[PDB]
């Protein structure tokens, strides 16, 4: 097993906008990891955006972006999804999926990252 | 199966104010001497390699240390190259392999606060300096202590291995003993730390002094 | 696959006062059989009753861990006891075996401090305590507020390091919210070892606010 | 694995002479250096000696030196330390130590042995 996650889905939109991000999973049993995704803003401290329960029965958001994004999950196809709408200039960032050995639910310092994709917000 | 090898990641003092970073591998053997330890090093991208140091070694337990290192490119570590270390022994059903590259994932600048322990009973001639690194990402940071406008040796002073805090970045803590004499010299210890993600030149520090 | 056994901590030996030793078998590509740990004794008396827990990982590992409660004197006075691990598709059984370190003793000294404030958190403030010179390296830190213990996740301590010679040293970092020191503006750094007089415990509290 | 087991304690008069023997067994004594601790009643513990793995490199605390001398014996297994001009501020329990990678100073080793019991006391 070597954890192999990998961004997709971002671009260029207008505020108010709306965009979805997949992140693959690849090389360990996706359906045992609880999974987030982090972002961090030019020239700003890291966040932690959200994060989403092994089968999905719990989602947990920051109050920043609680309400406009929604995570799932598809362990099927071994993809994460983070649905985002209402953009705002205050959402360009680059966003990573991630996951931890032990605790991945709230923010943390997670184990693994994956390679990120950059979201830009503006007219 | 008895023999276990691991692979670094330059440290950031190496890396970006020395501006030689280097990767060693290193393989651990118990119960050696069966055969003579080779192994290669390769890249990913397949682009040719520097050539690379051999030091092995025997312990006090009769157990045999193998250790090589490799220098890197600056650019090419920055940019995100993956290097493999493969050891080959002839005991070895198969061969071991490790890899190494830069951690992905998102960074964040230490900050660094220095204090000084309060005199404790049995020594005029000495006293504790600690300085807590902390807030910072990814694990790699090298700390380092200042007195005289000179780095001291290494050995001076001992660094916690960085650890996890839950949401706010890993943190290490340093802790140094000064004499007497030397505060005497010049009371002001700067404790200053490499990381990455450390602006404008990869370095932050703070003083701290006996005497206020 | 590779087994570990510990020591107790010194809050389960002299504050709780009911010692207890965990073996831990962890179990890479796992499942051909069961996992069979006897405890016993060098001295050959009598074992107490031993729990044992099964819990699959993340990656696909099996770990065991049996945890068995021990004498308070017997530990003291220099008892050995010894975890064999017994599966069938292991060559030979894998021996561990624990007890009391010997050596010189040394008390902890503690100090506890208070970081400066930073713009971003000034809602929650980082407090450090350094424990110092005591030896042997077994030591548990804990923090206090208000008379009552923080949950021990609260808090995070570093594994104990040599100085060469001046014993161990630990530190513990804490974050603590600014609704706490508004309720209490005390917090307490307490380190429970074998050496400390008179309780066996030494302790230190800090302010935020002088 | 190393087991150190010392032997030779006992109560002698001021100015008095003993000899402490530790014997070695589970390791290649031949490999480490080796060194002597005390602990008098009440005080913290004090480095006294420490000998070299040939032999030829000698260490001793202030208030030894001259007083005591160490010595070893590596195809008997044996760590002798010979103690003359014996005081009673030299009343202590004695170890003796040894540690994978430095012993030649004072350090926090990382075997010791099981310790003796040493009186100096006009009795
Ligand atoms: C017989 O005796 C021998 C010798 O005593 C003993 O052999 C030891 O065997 C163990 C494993 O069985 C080895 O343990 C490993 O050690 C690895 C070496 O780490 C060294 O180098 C690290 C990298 O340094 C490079 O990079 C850094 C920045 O990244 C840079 O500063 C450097 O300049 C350099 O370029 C370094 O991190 C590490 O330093 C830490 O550890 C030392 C330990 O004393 C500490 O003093 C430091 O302050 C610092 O905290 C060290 O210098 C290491 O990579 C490896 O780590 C992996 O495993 C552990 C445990 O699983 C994980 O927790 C960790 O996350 C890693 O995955 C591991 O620690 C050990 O090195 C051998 N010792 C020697 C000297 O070779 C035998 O076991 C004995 N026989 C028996 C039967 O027991
Ligand atoms: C798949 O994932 C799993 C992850 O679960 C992983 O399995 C882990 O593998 C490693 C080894 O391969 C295991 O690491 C070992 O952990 C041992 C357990 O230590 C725990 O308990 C210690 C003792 O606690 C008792 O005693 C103390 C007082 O003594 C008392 O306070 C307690 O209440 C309790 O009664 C404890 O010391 C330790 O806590 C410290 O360390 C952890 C490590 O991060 C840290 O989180 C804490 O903050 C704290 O500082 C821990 O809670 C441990 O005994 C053992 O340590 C020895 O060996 C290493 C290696 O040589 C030495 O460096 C060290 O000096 C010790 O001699 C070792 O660290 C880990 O425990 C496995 N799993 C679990 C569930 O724990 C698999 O590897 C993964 N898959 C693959 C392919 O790797």
């Amino acid at each position: 097993m070597e954890v192999q996650l990998l961004e997709s889905g971002g671009g260029l939109v207008q505020p108010g906008g709306s965009l979805r991000l997949s992140c693959a999973a690849s090389g360990f049993t996706f359906g045992n990891y609880d999974m987030a995704w982090v972002r961090q803003a030019p020239g700003k401290r890291p966040e932690w955006v959200s994060s989403i329960d092994t089968g999905g029965d719990i989602t947990h958001y920051a109050d920043s972006v609680k309400g406009r994004f929604t995570i799932s999950r598809d362990n099927a196809k071994n993809t994460l999804y983070l649905q985002m709408n209402s953009l705002r200039p205050e959402d360009t960032a680059v966003y990573w999926c991630a996951t931890d050995e032990e605790y991945a639910l709230g923010p943390n310092e997670f184990d693994y990252y994956g390679q990120g994709t950059l979201v830009t917000v503006s007219s | 199966r008895g023999v276990s090898a691991y692979l670094s990641r330059p440290s950031p003092f190496d890396l970006f104010i020395r501006k030689s970073p280097t990767i060693t591998c290193l393989v651990v053997d118990l119960a050696p001497s069966k055969g003579t330890v080779n192994l290669t090093w390769s890249r990913a991208s397949g682009k040719p390699v520097n050539h690379s140091t051999r030091k092995e070694e025997k312990q006090r337990n009769g157990t045999l240390t193998v250790t090589s290192t490799l220098p890197v490119g600056t650019r090419d570590w920055i940019e995100g190259e993956t290097y493999q270390c493969r050891v080959t022994h002839p005991h070895l059903p198969r061969a071991l392999m490790r890899s190494t590259t830069k951690t992905s994932g998102p960074r964040a600048a230490p900050e660094v606060y220095a204090f000084a322990t309060p005199e404790w009973p049995g020594s005029r001639d000495k006293r504790t300096l600690a300085c807590l690194i902390q807030n910072f990402m990814p694990e790699d940071i090298s700390v380092q202590w200042l007195h005289n406008e000179v780095q001291l040796p290494d050995a001076r002073h001992s660094t916690t291995q960085p650890r996890k805090t839950k949401g706010s970045g890993f943190f290490v803590f340093s802790r140094l003993e000064v004499t007497r004499a030397e505060w005497e010299q010049k009371d002001e210890f700067i404790c200053r730390a490499v990381h990455e993600a450390a602006s404008p030149s990869q370095t932050v520090q703070r003083a701290v002094s006996v005497n206020p």
